[PDB]
């Protein structure tokens, strides 16, 4: 029982939401899912319905993770950015819809609402819908970040179309959104895997020749993990398993900052000493990295080796203190040698 | 990318990190509904040792496979003591977000600095590949004495042309709460009484 609870968001509106739905009775995961959904308004370069996240949850003492990650479309091949020469096609992966894996966030907050949230469904999409319908005041940095989408998209993709008319200060409105909101509201993520949204996006992909098909969408879950669980000087850090790297990269990270603490002290904070010892121990996360982490259902992931301690002191020691280490001997740490 | 905390009066937390990949994802907007689709396909490896647009590699274990989960950096975070939620944080940034969170757990920590200094302290970021390179941002570029010594070593360091993160953190201390907003972004942070 707290002095109350709190809200960081990265606008305004987000920040609002929260507070409201907290003060409300909602619960954090209310306040979550109804932050995700206003920021799928008011921060379209980021907050989405057509992407794919992660929640780290602490709810009555428990740890939870929830991956609401895209997935690669059924039709997706090993070599599809490629070009006949083999050589990577400029922008494929980035640019339209062939750049799209299957969306993940509604289905993603809508398993962490129906586990555990308190307030009704539709209650927590309304903020987001009245951002839509009534619109919200355009950011400085989204008007710069709009003007460099313009010119990477146009003309490639319909992004001017929608969000074109943006402009710092004005309120934007975004009446079809509004709608696509007040469905998912009303039917859930049936709408969006099942319904009339999902039919709008597979037209757009039929249009584009995108790859995402009904079978796409049908089949797409979220997937509850259990949470990466790394202990230090008595706390105990929760984030993202597979298929984030993070929770592998901060468990080597701090496991090995710790193991060469007679080397960090007394040095300042980003003095140059810091930084490069900072950048020593990337690099043999880095190394790890490359060779070893993907979806953990489609290889066999060696987390335990990669994460347990005597694994972490071995690479401590490989820190070079005094000079920058050879990249090109940096390896990955599980690779038999002679 | 985005990153939001939350921390309930009965000291429930969430932690969500979530994004289209690159802004405003692929371009592509859903006709008759409104909303953008993702770019989050480069986040596998398209080739053997070939960087995507963050400048990582991979091989078999992120290579492109018919419903797979491409490898992400996301990092969304919770530290408890004693069994009580202690500190809620995550950042945007790619390949930086879990450097980035490591550093603001080190100005935290290690440093002892309030949570508002452990934000905004200038952040860096190193990957193995491009060799030898640190990146840093224009909210706090690397400079002077420490630039020159990090050069002398024979590090390179870039602009990479869009600020390290943007952490959205709550601290709690027994019962009182704190949150902070990274300045490099426009992020906002509230306590609610009960």
């Amino acid at each position: 029982t707290l002095d109350g609870g709190a809200v960081a968001a990265p606008d305004q509106y987000g920040a609002k939401v929260a507070a409201e739905i907290l003060k409300k009775g909602g619960n954090a995961v209310d306040a979550a899912v109804a932050t995700a959904f206003t920021l799928a308004v008011t921060y379209p370069e980021a907050g989405n319905i057509g992407g794919g996240g992660f929640m780290t949850l602490y709810v009555d003492g428990k740890p939870y993770f929830l991956d609401y990650r895209e997935i690669a479309p059924k039709a997706a091949t090993k070599t599809m950015y490629l070009n006949e020469k083999g050589e990577v096609i400029e922008n494929l992966s980035l640019v339209g819809a062939k750049a799209a894996g299957v969306p993940g966030t509604v289905m993603g907050l809508w398993e962490a609402h129906q586990r555990f949230g308190k307030l009704k469904w539709s209650e927590l999409l309304t903020p987001a819908i009245g951002y839509a319908q009534t619109g919200f005041k355009v950011a400085d940095q989204q008007y710069q970040y709009r003007q460099d989408a313009i010119a990477l998209f146009n003309g490639k993709t319909n992004f001017g179309d929608y969000f074109g008319t943006m402009k710092p200060g004005e309120v934007f409105k975004q009446p079809e959104l509004a709608k696509t909101l007040e469905r998912i509201a009303d039917k859930g993520p049936d709408d969006f895997y099942k319904g009339e949204t999902a039919k709008l996006l597979i037209a757009q992909m039929k249009q584009d020749g995108g790859l995402i098909t009904s079978d796409d969408l049908v089949d797409y879950q979220a997937k509850w993990r259990e949470p990466m669980r790394i202990d230090w000087q008595g706390n105990t850090l929760y984030t993202a398993p597979l298929p984030s790297s993070g929770g592998i990269a901060l468990a080597q990270l701090i496991g090995i900052k710790e193991q060469r603490a007679a080397d960090f002290k007394g040095v300042e904070l980003n003095s140059a000493k810091y930084i490069h010892l900072l950048s020593e121990i990337e690099k043999r996360v880095f190394a790890d990295r490359a060779d070893y982490l993907g979806d953990p259902q489609f290889s066999k992931v060696p987390v335990a080796q990669l994460t347990d301690p005597k694994y972490i002191a071995k690479r401590a020691g490989e820190v070079n203190p005094d000079a920058i280490s050879a990249t090109e001997k940096v390896r990955p740490g599980l690779e038999p040698h002679q | 990318t985005t990153h939001f905390s939350i921390v309930d009066k009965d000291g429930n937390a969430v932690s969500n990190t979530y994004t289209l990949n690159w802004d405003f994802g692929s371009g592509v907007v859903v006709k008759g509904a409104g909303f953008l689709l993702n770019d989050e396909m480069d986040d596998f490896s398209s080739k053997p040792g070939v960087a995507n647009a963050f400048g990582v590699v991979g091989s078999d274990a992120n290579a492109i496979e018919p419903g797979k989960r491409m490898l992400s950096s996301m990092s969304p975070s919770i530290v408890t003591r004693d069994g009580h939620v202690s500190l809620v944080l995550g950042t945007p940034g790619g390949s930086r977000i879990f450097t980035s969170i490591f550093q603001v757990l080190n100005n935290v920590y290690d440093f002892h600095l309030p949570l508002e200094k452990a934000v905004a302290a200038q952040r860096v970021h190193h990957q193995l590949l491009p060799k030898d390179t640190i990146y840093y941002d224009a909210y706090a570029p690397l400079t002077g004495k420490v630039a020159d010594e990090l050069k002398a070593m024979g590090y390179t360091l870039e602009d990479q042309g869009w600020n390290m993160g943007d952490i959205q953190a709550i601290r709690v201390n027994g019962k009182a709460l704190e949150t902070a907003s990274d300045p490099r972004g426009r992020g906002v942070g509230m306590v609610v009484k009960p």
